[PDB]
């Protein structure tokens, strides 16, 4: 499946929501993401 | 190269969150810029 | 990129946002921090 | 001293103690901090 918004996604500053493909792994709309997902700190604490 | 921990130990989550905080702040780079080039007998300026 | 530091007739730039711009801004390396100062005050904009 | 930074076949030094040695150690300037790293690991001693 292709993520709809076309973003890798980062945490919004105010609403604290995730968009994009990490928004599908945290919120459970998909089970795994084999994609160019750059290892950072803000993405380590929400998905492994 | 990875900092190792025994399997299932309590230092699995904070050690992992520490290394990605060090590479974020550039502190791994400033410690790799140093021990390979500060203690370097012939620097790139030196042969230059 | 050491030779991009000492030769400023070639204009180097990054994208308007992303992890690439955010790398040089928080950098404390002698090469990369000087390469962010040149990005900081150069007009026409190197940021695409 | 900018040309003492980029030309390390001339050996520059300070005295063993005093305010002159203590200036480069706490310095956060791109020229002077690199001029303290060259003082830091050069033997025979430039510190007289």
């Amino acid at each position: 499946t292709i993520v709809g918004d076309g973003k890798y996604g980062a945490r919004d500053a105010d609403t604290k929501i995730w968009n994009g493909m990490v928004g599908e792994l945290v919120y459970g709309k998909a089970d795994i993401a084999i994609a160019p997902l750059t290892i950072t700190l803000v993405r380590e604490e929400v998905i492994d | 190269y990875g900092i190792a921990t025994p399997k299932g130990s309590s230092l699995g989550t904070p050690v992992n969150l520490a290394v990605l905080k060090l590479s974020e702040q550039g502190v791994l780079d400033k410690l790799k810029n140093k021990w390979w080039y500060d203690k370097g007998e012939c620097g790139a300026k030196d042969s230059g | 990129a050491e030779d991009l530091s000492k030769q400023t007739e070639i204009a180097y730039g990054t994208l308007d946002s992303g992890s690439t711009k955010e790398f040089f801004r928080r950098s404390k390396i002698a090469v990369f921090d000087k390469m962010w100062t040149y990005m900081r005050s150069a007009e026409p904009s190197v940021f695409v």
